[PDB]
C-alpha cells in the first residue's frame, strides 16, 4: 500500500539519517580534538567512518530496493553495491573485534598498555580491517564464487527476487558466516566474558573490602555492547547460512527485516562506543 | 595580622582540671578546622586534639582520649581543652594550631618546627 | 628576659597598627566609587602553544613582549613564538621538577628552578647555535620557587627555605641574603625601578627588600593563609598579592597597608597567579578552579572570566606592552588571550 | 640565647618597620587613581585594540 | 610567505617531532612513585635491588624494574619539615609508596595524622597509597616483650579482635597477628572513611630482609593501573 510504503521509507530514511550524524560527529569530534588523540581512539574513529561510509555508499539504494522489489541501477551497479556492502559490514565487524581486543589488553596488561597498543599496531589493524574485508568481499563477488556450482537455482533466486538478490551457495555461505560473524563476534564474546569477569572480581572485592571497614556497572556495560551487536547481527546471519540448507525455505520479508537489523548495527555503533563514555560527552560538550 | 593568644594553664595537682582557651583573630574561625598541640619538654611537638570547622568530626589522641574535650565557639571564636584528670605526664607548653587552609580536611604542617598559623603557647605543669 | 622583648615587639606591633590606622584617611572602594566601571572584559583564546606533554608549572614573557618561555613536568623548557606558534628553542632540564622559569630582559638568558633547591642560567645566545647550562646557582636548602632577571649578571631567586637571594651570575655565589619570612617564600616579583622588590612567604606576610641593602623595608600582613602569587603595580607603588584563602589583596607601599580586598562567597578555591595590565587597571589572577578572573583594580568588581582550561591554572603572565595574557595550566597547554 | 636573639631581631625590625613615613591612604588611592586613568587609553586590554593592530589575529 | 619563515617553520618542526619521540620513549612502561616516611621508616631500603642513586641533593630517585616494566621512586630528602606546598607537585604519581615504623608506638599517632592528611589532601585524592608497614620483626619483639604496652597509646586495643580474614604467618603468635592487624586496620580505618572510589590502600607487612618488596609495588601497581582502567572504560 502507499502508506506502508511512505511509511517504510520514512523510517528507513530516519535510520539512514541517524547514521550518518552520530558517525559523522564521531568523525569530526576525534579528528578535530587533539585530546581525544590515542590510539583507541584512533580505531574507534576508523570504526565511524567505515559506518559512515557504508550509510552513504549502501544503505541509500538498499533502501529503494527494500521497499520497490525492482532494482532500477543494473547489473554491474549491483555487482558493486553487494561487493561494497560485504565490504563495509565486514570491516564494521572486524573494527568491533579490534576494538575489544585493544580493550581487553588495556585490562589485562594494563603495565604495558601504552606500549603493546601503540599507534604502529592501531594502524596495522586498521589496515587489516579496511583491506581483508576488501578482498574477499569482490574476489567473492565479481568472480562469482557465492552461486558457483549452484548456478541454475541461482538464476530462479534472482529472477524471482529482484535485479539484487544477495545468494550464497551452501559452500560460500558457511565461508562468509566464518569469515564476517562467526571468528570477530566469537573473539568479541570471549574477550567481553574474560573482562566481566575481572570487573566483577574487582567490583566485589572493592565492596567487600569497604563494608568490611564501614553497581554493576559491568553488566550494564558489557550487556549493552554485547545485546546491540547480537540483536543486530545474529539473526541476519543464522538465516543467512541457514537459507542455503533447509531447501531456501525462509519468506524474503524476515530477510529484509533481518537485513536492515543488520544495518542498524551501524547505527548504534557510535552511541555504544563513543557517547557512552564520559570523555566524548564531555568534548562535545565543550564544542 | 593572623594571631592566636592562648590563656588558661599553671601548677595543678595530679588529677586536677585546667581548661585551656584560644583567642583566635584575623581570620574566620568558621572556615579552619582548629588543633590542638603541646611540647613535651625535652620531646617535639605532639598533635593531641582536632576538631572540624563544623564541631562533628572531633578526634583525640590515645593518650588523652576520653578525658580531654575539645570545644569551639565561632560565634566568640576560641577554642577550648577541657584538661581533667591530668596525670604529671601532660606537663607541656600547649600551642594552638589551625590547619593552613579553609574548607580541607586535609592538614600537613600543624606540628611543624616553625609553624606560621600557631599560638605563642600556654605553659601546663602538673605537680 | 623574652617576656620583657615579646611586650616591646607587642607594643611595638600596636604603634604600628594605631599608625595605619591614623593613616587611614579613607577607602579605596569610597575614592574610587565615582569611577565609570570597565564593563565586560571579554578575552578570547588567540592562540594555544602545543607541544608539552605533561603538567605546566611556570611561564615568562620576553620584554620584546613576543618571546616566551615555560616549564613542565616533562623536563622541558620551551621558548615559545607566540606571533606564530613556532617553537624556537627546546631545552631539556636535568631535573623534571621544576617550578618556576624566568627570561632575562636583555633576552640572551632563560633561568629555571624547582625541587632540585638549584637555579640553572641557559645561555640563549652562543656561538655554536646550542643552549646548554650556563651555570647553577647553588646554596638554597630549600626547593626554589620564583626567580627574576635584574640583568644579564644579577638574578633574585625566592626559596623554600624561608629565605630569598641575590646572585652574581658570573661569580655564581650570593651577593646578598634576604631574611625574616618565618614560611617558604612562594613568588617575588621586581620593582620597575629594579631597587625594591617583594615577596610572598607561606605565613600570610608580604615583605619589601631593598636590593642593595639587603634589609626588610617594610612587613604587609593582611591575608589568612599562605601566598601563592605577587607583583607589582605598574606604578611600582603598590602590589597585589593571591593566597589560598581564595583572596586577591592590594597594599599600598607608601600607605604601609591594604587598600582594597577581591574576593566573593562564590569562589573558594585558592589563586596560584596574579598579574596586572599595561595601565593596571586590570588585575587578572589564576584560580585552582580552571579558569581565571578578570578583577577591577579600583572597583573590586570582577569585569570577566579566562574560561578555557581543563585543569588547574598554574601560571598567568602580562606583556610588558600589555597586548597579550598568556596562561598556562595542568592540562599542558598555554593559551595567549587579547 | 636563640631564643633571646630572635626576639631582639624582631624588635629591632619592627623598630625600623615603624620608624617610617606613611602617607595618607586618601594620598594614595588619588595617586592610584590618577596613575589608572593616565595610562588608561594605552592599555590594549582596558580598549580593545583594532584587529590590524594587534599582532594575534 | 619568506625564507625566514620557512626555515624557522623548519626549525620548529624538527624540534615538535624531536618532543614526540622524547615523550613516547619516556612514557612507555615507566611509572613514577613517591616514597614517603620518617627517619625512623626505611624507606631507604624498603627495595633493596636496583638502589640506583641520581641525587641532586634535594631528591634521591631509584630506578627499578620487574617484569620490563620501569619504575621511577622519588625521596624528596633536602626540604624543611614543612611540605603542605611541594607536595602538589607530585600529583600523578601512580602511587604513593607511604613507610611505617610499626614498633614505634610513640609516633605511629603521628604516621597516622601524616597518612590521612595525604589521603585527604586536595590534590593527592586520585592517588593510591602502597603503605608498607616496616619494622614487622621489631614490632614482634616489642610484643613478644611486653615492656611497652600499645593499650597505653592505643585504648582501643583492648576491645579489639583479630580479623577472620587474617593471614597469620605458621610460626607467629596470636599477639603479634592482633597488634600488627590492630596497626593494619587503624590505617584502613582512615583510608576507608574517606575514599571515594578513585584510590586505595594496599597494607603489606614487611621486615628489613624483605626481597619481595618491588614484586609488591609492581602487582599492586597493576591493580592500580587495572582499576583505572576500568573506571575509565566504565566496567567499575
Ligand atoms: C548483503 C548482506 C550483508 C548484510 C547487510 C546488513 O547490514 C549491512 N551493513 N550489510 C552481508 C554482509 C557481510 C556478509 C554477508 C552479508
Amino acid at each position: 500500500s502507499n502508506d506502508v510504503r511512505a511509511s517504510l521509507y520514512s523510517l528507513m530514511v530516519l535510520i539512514i539519517l541517524t547514521t550518518l550524524v552520530g558517525n559523522l560527529i564521531v568523525i569530526v569530534s576525534i579528528s578535530h580534538f587533539k585530546q581525544l588523540h590515542t590510539p583507541t581512539n584512533w580505531l574507534i574513529h576508523s570504526m565511524a567512518t567505515v559506518d559512515f561510509l557504508l550509510g552513504c555508499l549502501v544503505m541509500p539504494y538498499s533502501m529503494v530496493r527494500s521497499a520497490e522489489h525492482c532494482w532500477y541501477f543494473g547489473e554491474v551497479f549491483c555487482k558493486i553495491h553487494t561487493s561494497t556492502d560485504i565490504m563495509l559490514s565486514s570491516a564494521s565487524i572486524f573494527h568491533l573485534s579490534f576494538i575489544s581486543i585493544d580493550r581487553y589488553y588495556a585490562v589485562c596488561d594494563p603495565l604495558r598498555y601504552k606500549a603493546k597498543m601503540n599507534i604502529l599496531v592501531i594502524c596495522v589493524m586498521i589496515f587489516i580491517s579496511w583491506s581483508v574485508p576488501a578482498v574477499f568481499a569482490f574476489g567473492m563477488i565479481f568472480l562469482e564464487l557465492n552461486f558457483k556450482g549452484a548456478e541454475e537455482i541461482y538464476y530462479k533466486h534472482v529472477h524471482c527476487r529482484g535485479g539484487c538478490s544477495v545468494f550464497f551457495s551452501k559452500i560460500s555461505g558457511v565461508l562468509t558466516f566464518m569469515t564476517s560473524f562467526y571468528i570477530p563476534g566469537s573473539i568479541m564474546l570471549c574477550v567481553y566474558y574474560r573482562i566481566y569477569l575481572i570487573a566483577k572480581e574487582q567490583a566485589r572485592l572493592i565492596s567487600d573490602a569497604n563494608q568490611k571497614l564501614q553497581e554493576r556497572k559491568a553488566v550494564k556495560t558489557l550487556g549493552i555492547v554485547m545485546g546491540v551487536f547480537l540483536i543486530c547481527w545474529c539473526p541476519f546471519f543464522i538465516c543467512t547460512v541457514m537459507d542455503p540448507f533447509l531447501h531456501y525455505i525462509i519468506p524474503p520479508t524476515l530477510n529484509d527485516v533481518l537485513i536492515w537489523f543488520g544495518y542498524l548495527n551501524s547505527t548504534f555503533n557510535p552511541m555504544v562506543y563513543a557517547f557512552f563514555y564520559p570523555w566524548f560527552r564531555k568534548a562535545l560538550k565543550m564544542m | 595580622q593572623v594571631q592566636l593568644q592562648e590563656s588558661g594553664g599553671g601548677l595543678v595537682q595530679p588529677g586536677g582540671s585546667l581548661r585551656l582557651s584560644c583567642a583566635a583573630s584575623g581570620f574566620t574561625f568558621s572556615n579552619y578546622k582548629m588543633n590542638w598541640v603541646r611540647q613535651a619538654p625535652g620531646k617535639g611537638l605532639e598533635w593531641v586534639s582536632d576538631i572540624s570547622q563544623s564541631g562533628a568530626s572531633i578526634s583525640y589522641t590515645g593518650s588523652v582520649k576520653g578525658r580531654f574535650t575539645i570545644s569551639r565557639d565561632n560565634a566568640k571564636n576560641t577554642l577550648y581543652l577541657q584538661m581533667n584528670s591530668l596525670k604529671p605526664e601532660d606537663t607541656a607548653v600547649y600551642y594552638c594550631a589551625r590547619c593552613p587552609a579553609p574548607f580541607t580536611r586535609d592538614c600537613f604542617d600543624v606540628t611543624s618546627t616553625t609553624y606560621a598559623y600557631r599560638g605563642q603557647g600556654t605553659q601546663v605543669t602538673v605537680s | 628576659e623574652l617576656d620583657q622583648l615579646r611586650q616591646e615587639a607587642e607594643q611595638l606591633k600596636n604603634q604600628i597598627r594605631d599608625a595605619r590606622k591614623a593613616c587611614a584617611d579613607a577607602t579605596l572602594s569610597q575614592i574610587t566609587n565615582n569611577i565609570d566601571p570597565v564593563g565586560r572584559i571579554q578575552m578570547r583564546t588567540r592562540r594555544t602553544l602545543r607541544g608539552h606533554l605533561a603538567k605546566i608549572y611556570a611561564m615568562h614573557w620576553g620584554t620584546d613582549s613576543r618571546l616566551l618561555v615555560s616549564a613542565s613536568q616533562d623536563g622541558k623548557l620551551i621558548i615559545w613564538d607566540s606571533y606564530t606558534t613556532n617553537k624556537v628553542h627546546a631545552i631539556p632540564l636535568r631535573s623534571s621538577w621544576v617550578m618556576t622559569c624566568a627570561y632575562a630582559p636583555s633576552g640572551n638568558y632563560v633561568a629555571c628552578g624547582g625541587l632540585d633547591n638549584i637555579c640553572s642560567i641557559y645561555n640563549l645566545k652562543t656561538r655554536e647555535g646550542n643552549v646548554r647550562v650556563s651555570r647553577e646557582l647553588a646554596g638554597h636548602t630549600g626547593y626554589l620557587s620564583c626567580c627574576r632577571f635584574l640583568d644579564d649578571n644579577q638574578i633574585v631567586t625566592s626559596s623554600g627555605d624561608t629565605t630569598c637571594a641575590l646572585w652574581d651570575i658570573e661569580t655564581g655565589q650570593q651577593t646578598t641574603t634576604f631574611t625574616g619570612h618565618t614560611g617558604d617564600v612562594m613568588s617575588l616579583s621586581l620593582a620597575p625601578d629594579t631597587r625594591l622588590f617583594v615577596s610572598g612567604a607561606c605565613d600570610a606576610s608580604a615583605k619589601l627588600w631593598d636590593v642593595r641593602e639587603g634589609m626588610c623595608r617594610q612587613t604587609f600582613t593582611g591575608h589568612e593563609s599562605d601566598i601563592n602569587a605577587i607583583c607589582f603595580f605598574p606604578n611600582g607603588n603598590a602590589f597585589a598579592t593571591g593566597s589560598d584563602d581564595a583572596t586577591c589583596r592590594l597594599f599600598d607601599l607608601r600607605a604601609d597597608q591594604e587598600l582594597m580586598t577581591y574576593s566573593h562567597d562564590n569562589i573558594i578555591c585558592g589563586i596560584t597567579s596574579v598579574s596586572f595590565s599595561k595601565s593596571g587597571r586590570l588585575l587578572l589572577a589564576g584560580y585552582d578552579d580552571f579558569n581565571c578572573n578578570v578583577w577591577d583594580a579600583l572597583k573590586a568588581d570582577r569585569a570577566g572570566v579566562l574560561a578555557g582550561h581543563d585543569n588547574r591554572v598554574s601560571c598567568l603572565g602580562v606583556t610588558d606592552d600589555g597586548m597579550a595574557v598568556a596562561t598556562g595550566s595542568w592540562d599542558s597547554f598555554l593559551k595567549i588571550w587579547n | 640565647t636563640a631564643s633571646i636573639a630572635q626576639a631582639r631581631k624582631l624588635v629591632e625590625q619592627l623598630k625600623m618597620e615603624a620608624n617610617i613615613d606613611r602617607i595618607k591612604v586618601s594620598k594614595a588611592a588619588a595617586d592610584l587613581m590618577a596613575y589608572c586613568e593616565a595610562h588608561a587609553k594605552e592599555d590594549p586590554l582596558l580598549t580593545p585594540v583594532p584587529a590590524s593592530e594587534n599582532p594575534f589575529r | 610567505v619568506s625564507a625566514e619563515d620557512k626555515a624557522a617553520a623548519e626549525r620548529s618542526k624538527m624540534i615538535d617531532k624531536n618532543l614526540r619521540e622524547d615523550g613516547e620513549k619516556a612514557a612507555a612502561a615507566t611509572h613514577r612513585l613517591l616514597l614517603l616516611g620518617a627517619d625512623n621508616s626505611g624507606k631507604s631500603t624498603i627495595v633493596k635491588q636496583m638502589r640506583i642513586y641520581h641525587v641532586n641533593s634535594g631528591i634521591f630517585e631509584t630506578k627499578f624494574q620487574v617484569d620490563k616494566v620501569n619504575f621511577h621512586m622519588f625521596d624528596v630528602g633536602a626540604q624543611r619539615d614543612e611540605r603542605r606546598k611541594w607536595i602538589q607537585c607530585f600529583n600523578d604519581v601512580t602511587a604513593i609508596i607511604f613507610v611505617v615504623d610499626s614498633s614505634d608506638y610513640n609516633r605511629l599517632q603521628e604516621a597516622l595524622n601524616d597518612f590521612k592528611s595525604i589521603w585527604n589532601n586536595r590534590w593527592l585524592r586520585t592517588i593510591s597509597v602502597i603503605l608498607f608497614l616496616n619494622k614487622q620483626d621489631l614490632l614482634a619483639e616489642k610484643v613478644l616483650a611486653g615492656k611497652s604496652k600499645i593499650e597505653d597509646y592505643f585504648p582501643e586495643f583492648a576491645r579489639y579482635t583479630t580479623p577472620e580474614d587474617a593471614t597469620p604467618e605458621p610460626g607467629e603468635d596470636p599477639r603479634v597477628t592482633r597488634a600488627k592487624y590492630f596497626i593494619r586496620d587503624e590505617f584502613l580505618r582512615i583510608s576507608t572513611a574517606s575514599g571515594d572510589g578513585r584510590h586505595y590502600c594496599y597494607p603489606h607487612f614487611t621486615c628489613s630482609v624483605d626481597t619481595e618488596n618491588a614484586r609488591r609495588i609492581f602487582n599492586d601497581c597493576r591493580d592500580i593501573i587495572q582499576r583505572m582502567h576500568l573506571r575509565q572504560y566504565e566496567l567499575l
